[PDB]
C-alpha cells in the first residue's frame, strides 16, 4: 500500500539536502563487509 | 563487519521522543587447523628410484 505518501516522502528526502531520486520501498540486500589484516 | 537496525514506536504521552538505534558489532576470526598421520616405507623410495 501506501502508508505515508511516496511522493511526500521523497520530497522529504529532496528537501532535507538528499538528492536522492528513488527512495527503495522494497526488499534491500546490502553486501555484509569482510575485513582483513595482514 | 555487521550494522544492524532496530525498530522503535512512534510514541506519545509524558515521555519525550526516544532516538533510533544503530549497532555496529565486530567479531574477530578465529583460526584453527588440523592434521593427519602417513608414513611411506624405505624400501617404497628405494623402488622409486
Amino acid at each position: 500500500a501506501a502508508a505515508a505518501a511516496a511522493t511526500e516522502s521523497d520530497r522529504i528526502a529532496g528537501i532535507f539536502n538528499i538528492p536522492a531520486g528513488i527512495i527503495p520501498t522494497g526488499n534491500v540486500l546490502s553486501t555484509i563487509e569482510v575485513c582483513a589484516h595482514r | 563487519q555487521f550494522e544492524v537496525q532496530q525498530p522503535m514506536i512512534a510514541r506519545d504521552g509524558p515521555h519525550p521522543v526516544d532516538q533510533p538505534v544503530h549497532n555496529y558489532m565486530v567479531k574477530r576470526i578465529h583460526k584453527r587447523s588440523l592434521s593427519a598421520a602417513f608414513a611411506i616405507a624405505s624400501e617404497a623410495l628405494s623402488l622409486l628410484s
